[PDB]
């Protein structure tokens, strides 16, 4: 697959830096 | 390298390894970091006893079990 902006980045960052806040939920 | 390090992967091939649970997620993170082109080095940081050695063995298992993309799959892991 491809890298998708904030989608991939927010998840990636949260996984390493913490801050799941930016992931957005599968269901709020 | 064997003069300077222990081939953790080979030990894992020979068993001599204690399986992990839960920590698969940090292992997946480890694989994802290793898969990076620039900052290729993941580091396990936290309290003593958490299972960071256990994670690195978990990494060896993923290598042994072929659960890792080829570019890391063939890796030889050393202590
Ligand atoms: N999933 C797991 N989580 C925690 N411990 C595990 C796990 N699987 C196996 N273990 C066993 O529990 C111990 C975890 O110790 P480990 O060395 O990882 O602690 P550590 O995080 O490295 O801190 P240390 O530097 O005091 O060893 C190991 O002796 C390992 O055999």
């Amino acid at each position: 697959q491809n890298v998708v902006d904030s989608d991939t980045i927010s998840e990636t960052a949260a996984r390493l830096t913490g801050i799941p806040v930016k992931k957005l939920s599968e269901s709020e | 390298l064997s003069k300077y390090a222990i081939d953790m992967t080979e030990q894992a091939r020979q068993g001599k390894l204690d399986p992990v649970i839960g920590r698969e997620e940090e292992i997946r993170s480890t694989i994802r970091v290793l898969a990076r082109r620039i900052k290729s080095n993941p580091c396990l940081i936290g309290e003593p006893g958490i299972g960071k050695t256990a994670i690195i063995e978990g990494v060896a298992q993923r290598i042994i079990d072929d659960d890792v993309p080829t570019i890391l799959q063939g890796a030889k892991l050393f202590s």
